[PDB]
RNA sequence: AGCCGGUAGCGGGCGUGGAUCCCUGGAUGUCCGAAUGGGGGAACCCGGCCGGCGGGAACGCCGGUCACCGCGCGCGCGGGGGGAACCUGGGGAACUGAAACAUCUCAGUACCCAGAGGAGAGGAAAGAGAAAUCGACUCCCUGAGUAGCGGCGAGCGAAAGGGGACCAGCCUAAACCGUCCGGCUUGUCCGGGCGGGGUCGUGGGGCCCUCGGACCGAAUCCCCAGCCUAGCCGAAGCUGUUGGGAAGCAGCGCCAGAGAGGGUGAAAGCCCCGUAGGCGAAAGGUGGGGGGAUAGGUGAGGGUACCCGAGUACCCCGUGGUUCGUGGAGCCAUGGGGGAAUCUGGGCGGACCACCGCCUAAGGCUAAGUACUCCGGGUGACCGAUAGCGCACCAGUAC
RNA sequence: GAAUGCCGGCAUGAGUAACGAUAAAGAGGGUGAGAAUCCCUCUCGCCGUAAGCCCAAGGGUUCCUACGCAAUGGUCGUCAGCGUAGGGUUAGGCGGGACCUAAGGUGAAGCCGAAAGGCGUAGCCGAAGGGCAGCCGGUUAAUAUUCCGGCCCUUCCCGCAG
RNA sequence: AAUCCGCCUCCCAACAAGCUCUGCGUGGUGGGGAAGCCCGGGUGACAACCCCCCGAAGCCAGGGAGCCAAGAAAAGCCUCUAAGCACAACCUGCGGGAACCCGUACCGCAAACCGACACAGGUGGGCGGGUGCAAGAGCACUCAGGCGCGCGGGAGAA
C-alpha cells in the first residue's frame, strides 16, 4: 500500500555502513520507489556534463548519491544517540515516532 | 453538458489556414463526430458572427512509431466556416 | 413426426436387431445378430380439429391421447372463451392440463 | 487547485442551483476552451491551468448532478 | 510525507488546513456488442413520439422513450447473452482391441446441442432381498475382479451386507365443506378459479356418532457473533580489523511466545522488511454459528365403504437401462396396439403357479456430506530462460 | 556421436553462379567528405491502341516540403515509394446514404424438424440496373465539377398572388 | 370508388398540324490564347480567333427495318378517385429562409493492386493524335506525354 520508511526528510541520520560510515547529516531527500535516501554531503559523486547552457565550461559535478535506506539511522534530538524507531500513541491519539534508546519525539 | 466550446477544439495553425483570414474563412479543429449546422451554431455562440458556409472535412491520425512501438495519431476533423460579409474572428486574426 | 401437444410423447431412438438362426428353446444352436442399427420410432401422431367457443382449433396428438382433446372441450364449458383467437383458446385449454 | 480552495469550491458550488451551476460550467468551458488556444499557439507557460479547470468543470458538474439526482 | 502511472526531460503545479497511495460506496460512463426504435459489411447509418437549444418552420444537436417472446390483470413482472473446469439432460462416432472381422470392444467415451448453478444430479420406498432383516439420497473404504455377462472369444463387470462422511424431512391431488364466476340441457346441474380439509403402509384420509381439549417448531423473515473486502503494534549491537563494501575475523554485550524467510556493497537473531504474539472497519459483501419471530405441526374408540394421482397399471409387439449380448429373462423405462380397479385395490421378492412375506406407481420440493479451479493464498527431495505455461520481455503478439 | 532426429550457431561449395527482359548511351556544368548512378544543360536511343491520359477495384499516407543515409534499394547514393518532422484531402448539383427495386438474402402470417435448426405469399434488405439538380476557367508546394470567379440549377420550409 | 384506364358506338383530326421533351447551332456575358525570346514565371498579344473539307461506334432516341431464340422489376412522374377535408389541401408563378452524413491526398496494366521480391506473369471501363501502306484499334515512323527497364568498365577464346 506505501512502502515503509523509518527515516524521513530531513531528519538527521548516521550513516551506519558502506564508504560514509560514521558519517552524520540531514536527509535532504526520500525516494521510496527506490527505497533510497539522499544524505547531505555524504556519498559524494563526480558526474560528466556536456558543455551545454545550463553548465558552459562543461567538466564535471558533484551530486550526491542515494543510500540504500537501510545503512541510514535516525539521531534522537533529545538524548543525541543513533536509534531505532518505535511508534507511540498520543493522547489524540496521533502516533509519533520515539527514540527507542530514551523515549523521545523525532518527529 | 454540451457548450459550444466542446464543438471547436482549437485554432488550425498552417499557411494554408491563415491565408483563409482575408476572405473570412476561419479553420478549426473540430470535434470529429460535429456537423456543419452544429458547427454553424457553436462558432456563431463562441465568437459572436453570423456563419454563412461551412466546410468540414475528416483528417486521419498520421501512422507514427516510437522504437519497437507501431501506432497512431487521432483522428480529427477540420472545419472552415465562413462569416457574414465584413464580419471578423478577433481571436483568430490573431495571428 | 414430432410431439404431441397433449402428452408430450416424442420420437425415442431404438436399436433394430437383425438376427438369423435357430432359437435355443426350439432346439436351435442359438441367435446370432447379425445387425444393430439406430432408428426412430415416432408417436402415432394425428390431427384433431374441433370447435370451440365458435373458433376452430386443431390439436397435433398422438392417437393415444385423441379422447384427451375432447375432454379439454368438455372442461372448456366453465371458461370466458369468446371472442378469444384461436391462439389464445388453444392456450387456455392446454392449460387446463 | 490548493486544496482549501478545492473545498471552497464545493461549499460556494453546493450552494447554488442547478441553473446557477450550468450557467458556471459553461462560462468554464469558455474559459477551456481560451486556454486550449493558448497552448496551442505556445502562450501558456501556466500549463497546469488546464487540468485544473477540467477538474473544476467536474466538480461543478458531479454537483449539479447531485442537486437533480433527488 | 511525500506527490502529479511505466517515465526521465521540457514546462508548470499539489501536500501535516493531511496530498499521492490503499479499501468501500456513489457519480460520470462516446460507440459496438444479447444489443433490443429501424437498417447494417460490429463499433456506421436512418427514423417516430414528448421535451429543450439556435433566428429556427425547413436543418442540426441535447435529454427521455420506442424490439421480440413468456406469464399475470395497455400496464406490470420475467426472459434473451457470457462464464476455465465441474454438472444434468437430448443426441452420439471412429481409429483401436478382438494379433483378420461382422456380434462384441473402444464407449454412452470424443464431440454437437439444451439447461443449470456455485455446484449440479439424486432424495424421503409401489426400495432392498431372506435377514423372522434393513430403513430417503448423495459421497468415500470394503464387499470384489466376487456374482455373473461373454463370437463363454477379446474382454465386460454389478448389488446386498459391513466400515465411514453428512444427516431432515416436507408441500400437494382426490373424498368432503364453503365461495366467486361461466354455461344451457335450469339445478340435488355441469364446469373453471379461490379458500377450507388431507397426505399415509402398524394402511391413511373423508363423512356420521361417542369420549378427550398447551408443547414442538422451520429449509422463510429479523438481529447478532464470527468471516472477507484496506490496515496497525511488534524484542535485542557497539567497537576494532581486512576490504570498494562487513553482515567475514576479533573483543565485549544483548533479545528470544520472535534463530521462518527476504534485503542491506560480501556471510547479520539484535540495521531494514519481516517473524512469534497481539490489534483493527464508518462502508459493502457474507453469516451453514447464536438469539428472536412467523409459517407450519399434534387425540381415541365405534360406524360408513365416500377418496387415495388413467389412456395409467396390466397384457402383447418393438427397444433401451442393469452384470444380463434372447437367455429359464424377471426388474426399471417406453415408441405401437389393447386396456382396469380404489385397499375385498394394486406393484414386487429373476419365466410360471401356490404359499409366505416386502412395498404403496401413475403430482411436486428438499439443506449437508460430493465434483471443479477462471479467481486469492499457502507449500514443494517442482523448473530455472532449448527448462517451466505457447508467453519471465508489450504474446495469443510478430508472422 | 549417429534417430534423412530437434533448436541454435558457424562452415563448404566461392570471391564462384548471379545482380531480373539486348529500348542505349555520351559529354559538360552543379552539389557533396564521398558521385558512372542525385540536380541542371546539350547530344543520342525507346514507347506512342502506349511504355501517354482519365475512371473503377484493391492498397492505405505511399502525396507535398524540410532535415537525413544505419538499414531497406540486387551496385553506388548526396537520391528514393526508406528514417525524422511539419503540412496537405473543403461539395445542396461528382459518388454513396436520408429514393427504387433484381438475383439472392432475410422474413409478420404460416409450415416443418430430437436440440441446434430448415423453410416461408407479404414486408424489409440488397446495384456497377432505374431515379435524381453543374458547366467553363482561375488559384496551392500539395485539393478542387468541392475554394474562387462567371453564368446556370434542385429539393425542403414559410409567405404572397392566381 | 373513379370523371381515370379497358371495351363498344358516333363525330372531327390523321405520312399534317398542335401541344410537349431532348440534341445541336446562335446567343447577354465570362474565359483561354502558340512558337520563339528572356529569368513554373515574363513577353509574344489590344493575339488572331475566320473559310473549306473529312467525319463517328457518340447525340437527337423511347428513331427505322428485318428476324426468332420473343428480350427485369420497383420508385420517381402523370392521371383517377376513397376515408377525410373543402377558412383545408393541392397546382402554377414570385419572394425570403433552409439544405445533413460518409468519400475526395497519392499509386492505379503497376516499384504503391494479386503473385514471399522494386518479380519479363495476372488485373474491368473510357480517351487513345499525324502520315503512309486498299481498310483498321494491323504495320513502320512520329505528336503530346513518358521512358533508357537501380551495377558498371573492358576484352573480342571455346
Ligand atoms: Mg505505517
Ligand atoms: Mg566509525
Ligand atoms: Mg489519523
Ligand atoms: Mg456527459
Ligand atoms: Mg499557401
Ligand atoms: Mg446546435
Ligand atoms: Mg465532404
Ligand atoms: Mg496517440
Ligand atoms: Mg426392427
Ligand atoms: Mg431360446
Ligand atoms: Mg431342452
Ligand atoms: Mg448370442
Ligand atoms: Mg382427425
Ligand atoms: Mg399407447
Ligand atoms: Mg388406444
Ligand atoms: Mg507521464
Ligand atoms: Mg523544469
Ligand atoms: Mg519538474
Ligand atoms: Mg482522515
Ligand atoms: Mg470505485
Ligand atoms: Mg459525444
Ligand atoms: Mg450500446
Ligand atoms: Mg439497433
Ligand atoms: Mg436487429
Ligand atoms: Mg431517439
Ligand atoms: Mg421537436
Ligand atoms: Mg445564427
Ligand atoms: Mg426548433
Ligand atoms: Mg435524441
Ligand atoms: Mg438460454
Ligand atoms: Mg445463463
Ligand atoms: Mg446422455
Ligand atoms: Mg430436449
Ligand atoms: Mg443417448
Ligand atoms: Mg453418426
Ligand atoms: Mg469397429
Ligand atoms: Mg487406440
Ligand atoms: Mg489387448
Ligand atoms: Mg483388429
Ligand atoms: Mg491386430
Ligand atoms: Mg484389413
Ligand atoms: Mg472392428
Ligand atoms: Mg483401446
Ligand atoms: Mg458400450
Ligand atoms: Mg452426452
Ligand atoms: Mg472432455
Ligand atoms: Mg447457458
Ligand atoms: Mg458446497
Ligand atoms: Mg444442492
Ligand atoms: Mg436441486
Ligand atoms: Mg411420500
Ligand atoms: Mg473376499
Ligand atoms: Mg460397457
Ligand atoms: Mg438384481
Ligand atoms: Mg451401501
Ligand atoms: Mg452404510
Ligand atoms: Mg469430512
Ligand atoms: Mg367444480
Ligand atoms: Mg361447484
Ligand atoms: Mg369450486
Ligand atoms: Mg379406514
Ligand atoms: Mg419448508
Ligand atoms: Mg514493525
Ligand atoms: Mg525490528
Ligand atoms: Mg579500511
Ligand atoms: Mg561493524
Ligand atoms: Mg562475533
Ligand atoms: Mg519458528
Ligand atoms: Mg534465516
Ligand atoms: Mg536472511
Ligand atoms: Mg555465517
Ligand atoms: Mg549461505
Ligand atoms: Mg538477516
Ligand atoms: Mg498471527
Ligand atoms: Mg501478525
Ligand atoms: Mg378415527
Ligand atoms: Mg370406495
Ligand atoms: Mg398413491
Ligand atoms: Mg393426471
Ligand atoms: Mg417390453
Ligand atoms: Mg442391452
Ligand atoms: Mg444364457
Ligand atoms: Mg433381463
Ligand atoms: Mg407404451
Ligand atoms: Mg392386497
Ligand atoms: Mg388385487
Ligand atoms: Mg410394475
Ligand atoms: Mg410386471
Ligand atoms: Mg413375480
Ligand atoms: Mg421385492
Ligand atoms: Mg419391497
Ligand atoms: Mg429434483
Ligand atoms: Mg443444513
Ligand atoms: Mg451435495
Ligand atoms: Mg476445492
Ligand atoms: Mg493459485
Ligand atoms: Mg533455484
Ligand atoms: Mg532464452
Ligand atoms: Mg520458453
Ligand atoms: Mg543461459
Ligand atoms: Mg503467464
Ligand atoms: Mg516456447
Ligand atoms: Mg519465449
Ligand atoms: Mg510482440
Ligand atoms: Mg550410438
Ligand atoms: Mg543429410
Ligand atoms: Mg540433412
Ligand atoms: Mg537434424
Ligand atoms: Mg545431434
Ligand atoms: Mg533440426
Ligand atoms: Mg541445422
Ligand atoms: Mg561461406
Ligand atoms: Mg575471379
Ligand atoms: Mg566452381
Ligand atoms: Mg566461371
Ligand atoms: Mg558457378
Ligand atoms: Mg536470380
Ligand atoms: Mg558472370
Ligand atoms: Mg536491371
Ligand atoms: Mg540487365
Ligand atoms: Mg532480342
Ligand atoms: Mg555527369
Ligand atoms: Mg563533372
Ligand atoms: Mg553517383
Ligand atoms: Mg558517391
Ligand atoms: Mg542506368
Ligand atoms: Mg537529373
Ligand atoms: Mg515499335
Ligand atoms: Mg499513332
Ligand atoms: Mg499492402
Ligand atoms: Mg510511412
Ligand atoms: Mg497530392
Ligand atoms: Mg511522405
Ligand atoms: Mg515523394
Ligand atoms: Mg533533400
Ligand atoms: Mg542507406
Ligand atoms: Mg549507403
Ligand atoms: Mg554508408
Ligand atoms: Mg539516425
Ligand atoms: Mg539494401
Ligand atoms: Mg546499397
Ligand atoms: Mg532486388
Ligand atoms: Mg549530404
Ligand atoms: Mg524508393
Ligand atoms: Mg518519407
Ligand atoms: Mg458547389
Ligand atoms: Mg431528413
Ligand atoms: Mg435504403
Ligand atoms: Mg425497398
Ligand atoms: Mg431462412
Ligand atoms: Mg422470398
Ligand atoms: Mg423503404
Ligand atoms: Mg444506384
Ligand atoms: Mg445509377
Ligand atoms: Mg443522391
Ligand atoms: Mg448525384
Ligand atoms: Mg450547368
Ligand atoms: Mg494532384
Ligand atoms: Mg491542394
Ligand atoms: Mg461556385
Ligand atoms: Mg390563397
Ligand atoms: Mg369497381
Ligand atoms: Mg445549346
Ligand atoms: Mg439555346
Ligand atoms: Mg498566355
Ligand atoms: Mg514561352
Ligand atoms: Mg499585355
Ligand atoms: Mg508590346
Ligand atoms: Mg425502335
Ligand atoms: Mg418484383
Ligand atoms: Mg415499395
Ligand atoms: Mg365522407
Ligand atoms: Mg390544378
Ligand atoms: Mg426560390
Ligand atoms: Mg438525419
Ligand atoms: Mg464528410
Ligand atoms: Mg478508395
Ligand atoms: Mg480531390
Ligand atoms: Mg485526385
Ligand atoms: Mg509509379
Ligand atoms: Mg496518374
Ligand atoms: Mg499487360
Ligand atoms: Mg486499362
Ligand atoms: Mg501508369
Ligand atoms: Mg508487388
Ligand atoms: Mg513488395
Ligand atoms: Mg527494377
Ligand atoms: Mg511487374
Ligand atoms: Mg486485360
Ligand atoms: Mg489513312
Ligand atoms: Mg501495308
Ligand atoms: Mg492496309
Ligand atoms: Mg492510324
Ligand atoms: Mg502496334
Ligand atoms: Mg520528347
Ligand atoms: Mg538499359
Ligand atoms: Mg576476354
Ligand atoms: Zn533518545
Amino acid at each position: 500500500m506505501r512502502v515503509k520508511m523509518h527515516v524521513k526528510k530531513g531528519d538527521t541520520v548516521l550513516v551506519a555502513s558502506g564508504k560514509y560510515k560514521g558519517r552524520v547529516g540531514k536527509v535532504k531527500e526520500v525516494l521510496p520507489k527506490k527505497y533510497a535516501v539522499i544524505v547531505e554531503g555524504v556519498n559524494i559523486v563526480k558526474k560528466a556534463v556536456r558543455v551545454s547552457p545550463k553548465y558552459p565550461q562543461g567538466g564535471f559535478i558533484e551530486k550526491e548519491a542515494p543510500l540504500h535506506a537501510s545503512k541510514v539511522r535516525p539521531i534522537c534530538p533529545a538524548c543525541g544517540k543513533p536509534t531505532r524507531v518505535r511508534k507511540k500513541f498520543l493522547e489524540n491519539g496521533k502516533k509519533i515516532r520515539v527514540c527507542a534508546k530514551c523515549g523521545g519525539a523525532l518527529d | 453538458m454540451k457548450t459550444a466550446y466542446d464543438v471547436i477544439l482549437a485554432p488550425v495553425l498552417s499557411e494554408k489556414a491563415y491565408a483563409g483570414f482575408a476572405e473570412g474563412k476561419y479553420t478549426f479543429w473540430v470535434h470529429p463526430k460535429a456537423t456543419k449546422t452544429e458547427i454553424k451554431n457553436a462558432v456563431e455562440t463562441a465568437f459572436k458572427v453570423k456563419v454563412v458556409k461551412v466546410n468540414t472535412l475528416h483528417v486521419r491520425g498520421k501512422k507514427k512509431r516510437l522504437g519497437r512501438y507501431l501506432g497512431k495519431r487521432p483522428d480529427r476533423k477540420k472545419a472552415i466556416v465562413q462569416v457574414a460579409p465584413g464580419q471578423k474572428i478577433e481571436a483568430l486574426e490573431g495571428l | 413426426s414430432k410431439v404431441c401437444e397433449i402428452s408430450g410423447k416424442r420420437p425415442i431412438v431404438a436399436n433394430s436387431i437383425q438376427r438369423r438362426g435357430k432359437a435355443k428353446r426350439e432346439g436351435g444352436v442359438g441367435k446370432k445378430t447379425t445387425g444393430i442399427s439406430k432408428r426412430r420410432q415416432y408417436p402415432n401422431l394425428q390431427k384433431v380439429r374441433v370447435r370451440v367457443a365458435g373458433q376452430e382449433i386443431t390439436f397435433r396428438v398422438a392417437a393415444s391421447h385423441i379422447p384427451k382433446v375432447y375432454e379439454l372441450v368438455e372442461r372448456a364449458k366453465g371458461l370466458k372463451l369468446e371472442g378469444l383467437s384461436p391462439k389464445e383458446i388453444k392456450k387456455e385449454l392446454l392449460k387446463l392440463l | 487547485m490548493k486544496l482549501s480552495e478545492v473545498r471552497k469550491q464545493l461549499e460556494e458550488a453546493r450552494k447554488l442551483s442547478p441553473v446557477e451551476l450550468e450557467k458556471l460550467v459553461r462560462e468554464k468551458k469558455r474559459e477551456l476552451m481560451e486556454l486550449r488556444f493558448q497552448a496551442s499557439i505556445g502562450q501558456l507557460s501556466q500549463n497546469h491551468k488546464i487540468r485544473d479547470l477540467k477538474r473544476q468543470i467536474a466538480r461543478l458538474l458531479t454537483v449539479l448532478n447531485e442537486k437533480r439526482r433527488q
